[PDB]
């Protein structure tokens, strides 16, 4: 762990291409011997590398390893290695060494960590009641608002626009729309602190790169809190990132068959990482070849090529069922990297 | 490395390994993408679609 | 930018308030702390006699007084919200009465997380400790020994980690605190012995688990007795040991009691003061018994009268007792043996003007001889009143209800309020709403406690409520605006609304509606739907500019006397604030996310010329000129950005860069550019929720750089309540930052120059230069601080 604003050379994987948010999870798998020695001696330091943010990076997230494995397969060592992101950074220096990994010097940025906005107008009367009985409903939090905001009538905004900037109550906002994309994880699963509550959800939407790399650097939570808010409620429609304006499927369609919530990261028999969102209904998708149940992520589905109807880019894979006793029979598996959040028209922006 | 297959991408140690799993792409469309699994015709039509991702 | 800024009106509100021997073992003293003040007076048997008033570099957080075993008089401790602690006494030697310091330090520790429940502050009853509960799982122990004048202390982790309220026991052979906390499994109180010889908590004599599910208060009962006594919102009970008492009396439901005073020094009476003014008696029932001892056999409580919504009370002698008030005036009270005619033991005996707390206010020249005068919307609630200050005397305009916003239309020499009324639902009381001369509801259809929003139409000259306009039903009245607009040669009162509903978060839907008051009654002259709330509103050169949600819109008045869209302009973020300067237009929202938009005369839009996003809660906002912009955030500070003077790169001409950082001590709510008088440049007013009134003036890079010199020389020669530092008091302060203040000076250290010694003048005036560059003699700076005393 660094100390805030303060510099550390970090080495950097070159074939990690991918926005990291902070307590994600990177999977990686390396062939190379320059790339599998440096993971090596990492174990044995900090483990401690930078996964930059895009071929020009500005930001960034180091990544610890917690996990490694070795396979010595076809006379060639395959090391599989898992990781998360930690603290977020802004790069000050880029400089390539010898082999094909490079150094990067780093400024760590701070998680901005904002009081409450009455933490400066309550009264020190009420301040013996500012401690409420823990939620058993609606009217809970009408008495929420009501006591928590008791003190806005000494300011010039009422209670209602001091909840849209209060951070525990727009992560239950958010926390009802998730639970319409998966029948599990209940109340508990997502963390309770708001700055590794927003990294959570930074990390679950089905949101381009563009859009991550907002979330990373929006500075206090209480604003990725909102922004993240606002996508879920705006860009309703997810289309083809290539062609921009070929709708493949809406919100609604979310579900999760895996318990890990409608977007877990999966791997293909390559290594490649697929940060798959399941949805029921798909439009503009064109299968390619026949079905397929060699390396499914999902067992009992066989996988199908889909592309999309009019760039035809990849965007996923329809899964149908190899067994009539499984629901759902048919759902799309769309990966991350070939769909782009868009709002439907009626000028709408995201708003922080 | 070196001695990849062709078809799929996979590295193999020795070019002997190679060859023992060159036939198992037996088909009119043996070239397959690493990274969705789309099969093609030739080596370059899997270029084209590989670099497209 | 280089700023002044100068109070023209100290602190009203009351924030403390203790009684005690601190000038004279003889004198009985009452204490009362206004935010950054400290009032001290001699209770006589006719009234109040002021004694002596001193200011602190820091917002009193806990004070309170104390004897310590061989002293002559009471000492006082006084924490600050900055931590700075510090013991004072009182000394007076014929007429020259100064506050000594005879210990002081700061507590603050760099880790540990600021309590839900605020800063607790409490000593042990024979002088021994000084006990502060600031950080979540700590107590900080101050030992009282009189070796420790820089006020050394060590902590003990508590592993209740949610303490609601803690106070020292009486009558307990070890120093003992007894508190209320919140765990999983509900709320309960535990006592723990402190050691200040092993450093660490010892098993307290007992525990009550299961105590009321919102027990709120802990009070200490005197060595008569012992024990405590807590209260919550349904329950009074008292414990000691394994000795239970519990009432839950109907006549304290209505409200929740917030503040206590002891009366009798026996713990035998009890001052209970609740959420809307009601003023509660609990006696203690003792049952005297035959072997020496006395028991207690009841609680009881009697509902006493109504008062000014207290934040503190303090009983005096006579009947006599003290309200302080946050939101209205704070009073004199005399209790009576009997009930009056209504049943209310408690009559007025004077009543102390309290400006606080100040959100929105206004400039206006009523008697047309250029001179300006502020009126202010204040208090809250039932303490609602209009306050017309002038040039200083206070005129007083009640209202019983809460006032939210101003604006003086001359034509109609009149003043448009907003206000809203707590109450099939009926009013709590008569308000300024329900007793107008003529009342309006609205039609449109285009569209427990509840607010209503009413416009009213306030006189010039009388300051009688001519008119109330009751808004829609779950219409949340935000804006309002007098101007005239367009080609019409009417002036009129423009309201934005929103539609607020309990089910909706954010609000999907509002109205702009158009007023006129020209005979007795208030017409509305068309409305326009918006689909969002109207958070702000400003006349733009005969067009009306408003924010709808994140959308800055310019409106135009056509011939139909109509609204209709000219040009929008979409941000991201909430447009809150919106400040207009010419053809510059200043947004920012609730988190210190400052925009600065052109309207483009020749194309009909907006565009973006500066941006500075700092993610801080921000409370207000105001241009000072065209390039210069000055704020209010958290906690307690000021600050200006301005556009970047080096324009080299377009990028460098987006970003505002900052130029002033200022702890101003203050939480500003509205800021108004004017004066009250008939060298510096600009005049900005600004009301606090304190009832502060202050002022903010810009100066040449000349005086700024004198100024600055002056005010390092007179820090070295004036005598700090409790030794803080002026650099450490104004210094920029939130609990992740800690920087020194920039581009602001303070004015009221600076004519602090008028009131010092001549010998110690020409201490602060040795080695100053003066660019009129010679020397500068005591008599230069008489001059600079004399014209600086003339904005105010
Ligand atoms: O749900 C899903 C959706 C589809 C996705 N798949 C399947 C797939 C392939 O699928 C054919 C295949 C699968 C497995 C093999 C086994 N080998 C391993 C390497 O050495 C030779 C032997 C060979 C060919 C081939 C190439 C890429 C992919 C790819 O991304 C996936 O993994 N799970
Ligand atoms: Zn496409
Ligand atoms: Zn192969
Ligand atoms: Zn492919």
């Amino acid at each position: 762990l660094h100390d805030d604003d303060s510099c550390q050379v970090i080495p950097v994987l070159p074939q990690v291409m991918m926005i990291l948010i902070p307590g994600q999870t990177l999977p990686l798998q390396l062939f190379h011997p320059q790339e599998v020695s440096m993971v090596r001696n990492l174990i044995q330091k900090d483990r401690t590398f930078a996964v930059l943010a895009y071929r020009e990076a500005q930001f960034g997230t180091t990544a610890e390893i917690y996990a490694y494995r070795e396979e010595q397969d076809f006379g060639i060592e395959i090391v599989k290695v898992k990781a998360i992101g930690r603290q977020r950074f802004k790069v000050l220096e880029l400089r390539t060494q010898s082999d094909g990994i490079q150094q990067a010097k780093v400024q760590i940025l701070p998680e901005c960590v904002l009081p409450s906005t009455m933490s400066a107008v309550q009264l020190e009367s009420l301040n013996k009641c500012q401690i409420f009985p823990s939620k058993p409903s609606y009217k809970w939090w009408q008495k929420y608002q009501k006591r928590k905001f008791h003190c806005a009538n000494l300011t010039s905004w009422p209670r209602w626009l001091y909840s849209l900037y209060d951070a525990e109550t727009l992560m239950d906002r958010i926390k009802k729309q998730l639970r319409e994309w998966d029948e599990n994880l209940k109340d508990d699963s997502l963390p309770s602190n708001p700055i590794d509550f927003s990294y959570r959800v930074a990390a679950c939407l089905p949101i381009d790169d563009v859009l991550r790399i907002q979330l990373l650097k929006i500075g206090s939570a209480i604003q990725r809190l909102r922004c993240e808010l606002d996508i879920m409620n705006k860009c309703t429609s997810l289309c083809c990132k290539q062609c921009q304006e070929t709708e493949i499927t809406t919100k609604n369609e979310i579900f999760s068959l895996s318990l890990c919530g409608p977007m877990a990261a999966y791997v293909n028999p390559h290594g490649y990482v697929h940060e798959t969102l399941t949805v029921y209904k798909a439009c503009n998708l064109n299968l390619i070849g026949r079905p397929s149940t060699e390396h499914s992520w999902f067992p009992g589905y066989a996988w199908t090529v889909a592309q999309c109807k009019i760039c035809a880019s990849h965007i996923g894979w329809k899964f149908t069922a190899t067994k009539k006793d499984m629901s759902p029979q048919k759902f799309w598996g769309l990966t991350r990297s070939a769909l782009l959040p868009t709002i439907p028209d009626t000028k709408v922006i995201l708003c922080l | 490395y070196k001695h990849k297959c062709k078809y799929c991408s996979k590295v193999f140690g020795t070019d002997s390994s190679l060859q023992i799993h060159l036939r198992s792409h037996t088909g009119e469309r043996p070239f397959v993408c690493s990274v969705c699994g789309h099969r093609f015709t030739t080596k370059g039509n899997l270029k084209v679609h590989f670099h497209r991702h | 930018s280089y700023n002044y800024v100068v109070t023209a009106q100290k602190p009203t509100a009351v924030n403390g308030c203790v009684t005690g021997h601190f000038t004279s073992a003889e004198d009985l003293n009452l204490l009362i702390a206004k935010n950054t003040r400290l009032e001290i007076y001699v209770v006589t048997a006719e009234g109040l006699r002021p004694v002596k008033e001193v200011g602190m570099y820091g917002k009193i957080a806990v004070m309170e007084l104390f004897r310590p075993k061989g002293e002559s008089k009471d000492l006082l401790f006084i924490l600050t919200a900055k931590y700075n602690a510090c013991i004072l006494e009182y000394k007076q030697s014929g007429e020259s009465i100064d506050i000594i310091t005879r210990a002081h330090g700061n507590v603050q520790d760099r880790i540990g997380r600021p309590s839900e429940t605020g800063i607790i502050g409490i000593i042990d009853p024979e002088c021994r400790m000084i006990g502060l509960r600031l950080y979540d799982g700590l107590f900080k122990v101050i030992p009282l020994d009189r070796d420790n004048k820089e006020l050394k202390a060590f902590n003990i982790r508590l592993e209740e980690l949610h303490v609601i309220d803690v106070k020292f026991l009486y009558g307990c052979q070890a120093p003992t605190i007894c508190f209320v906390y919140q765990d999983p499994q509900g709320r309960h109180v535990k006592t723990y012995e402190v050691s200040l010889r092993e450093k660490e908590f010892n098993k307290g004599p007992w525990k009550q688990e299961n105590v009321e599910a919102e027990a709120s208060m802990v009070i200490a009962v005197p060595e008569p007795f012992g024990g405590a006594i807590i209260i919550g919102q349904e329950s009074i009970t008292y414990h000691n040991g394994d000795k239970y008492l519990a009432i839950a009396p109907p006549i304290i439901k209505q409200s929740t009691i917030v503040c206590h005073n002891r009366v009798d020094p026996n713990g035998s009476r009890y001052l209970l003061g609740d959420m809307e003014g009601r003023l509660f008696m609990l006696l203690l029932e003792k049952e005297e018994q035959m072997d020496g001892t006395v028991t207690l056999k009841d609680l009881r409580v009697e509902l006493l009268g109504e008062t000014s919504i207290a934040e503190c009370l303090t009983y005096l002698d006579n009947g006599v007792v003290f309200v302080g008030s946050r939101l209205g005036d704070s009073q004199l009270v005399k209790l009576n043996v009997d009930s009056n005619e209504q049943g209310s033991y408690v009559v007025a005996m004077e009543t102390f003007t309290n400006l606080g707390p100040i959100v929105d206010m206004c400039v206006v020249d009523l008697e047309r001889q250029g001179q300006g005068q502020l009126v202010t919307c204040s208090g809250a609630f039932k303490e609602g009143s209009l306050r017309i200050i002038r040039n200083l005397h206070i005129r007083t305009v009640p209202l019983y209800e809460s006032p939210r916003k101003i604006c003086y239309q001359e034509v109609s020499q009149c003043f448009g309020v907003l206000s809203s009324r707590i109450e099939g639902t009926t009013a709590l009381r008569p308000s300024a709403s329900t007793q107008a001369l003529s009342s309006s509801v609205s039609s449109s259809k285009l569209f427990e406690e509840v607010e209503v929003h009413n416009l009213l139409i306030i006189d010039q000259h009388t300051f009688e409520v001519l008119h109330a306009h009751q808004f829609l039903q779950n219409e949340y009245a935000l804006s309002l605006v007098s101007c005239k607009l367009g080609k019409d040669p009417n002036t009129y009162f423009i309201v934005g609304t929103a539609m607020v509903y309990p089910e909706e978060a954010e609000p999907k839907q509002g109205r702009i509606v158009v007023f006129q008051y020209s005979d007795g009654k208030l017409q509305t002259v068309a409305e326009k739907e918006v689909k969002g709330a109207v958070y702000s509103m400003v006349e733009f050169n005969g067009k009306l500019l408003a924010s709808i949600n994140s959308t800055v819109r310019l409106y135009e008045w056509t011939t139909e006397k109509e609204l209709r869209t000219e040009c929008n302009h979409y941000n991201n973020i909430m447009a809150l604030y919106l400040k207009t300067k010419g053809d510059f237009i200043l947004v920012g929202d609730l988190m210190r996310s400052v925009l600065l938009l052109a309207y483009k005369p020749m194309e009909g839009n907006f565009e973006e010329i500066a941006r500075d996003f700092n993610p801080n809660w921000m409370s207000a906002v105001e241009i000072l000129d065209d390039d210069n912009f000055l704020g209010a955030e958290n906690a307690f500070n000021l600050f200006v950005c301005q556009k970047d003077s080096a324009a080299t790169t377009d990028e460098e001409r987006q970003h505002l860069q900052e130029v002033g950082l200022f702890h101003l001590g203050e939480f500003v709510n509205v800021f108004c550019h004017g004066s009250l008088v008939m060298p510096t440049q600009g005049s900005v007013l600004f009301g606090t929720v304190n009832g502060m009134i202050g002022l903010v003036t810009s100066l040449s890079e000349s005086w700024y750089n004198l100024l600055l010199d002056m005010q390092n020389r007179l820090n070295k020669v004036i005598k700090s309540v409790g030794k803080i530092e002026h650099s450490f008091w104004r210094s920029f302060h939130t609990e992740r930052k800690t920087e020194p203040a920039t581009g602001f000076i303070d004015g009221d250290l600076i004519e602090s120059f008028l009131d010092i010694s001549r010998p110690k003048m020409q201490e602060v005036v040795a080695n100053l230069q003066y660019d009129d560059k010679r020397e500068a003699t005591a008599d230069d700076l008489i001059k600079v601080v004399e014209e600086l005393t003339r904005i105010h």
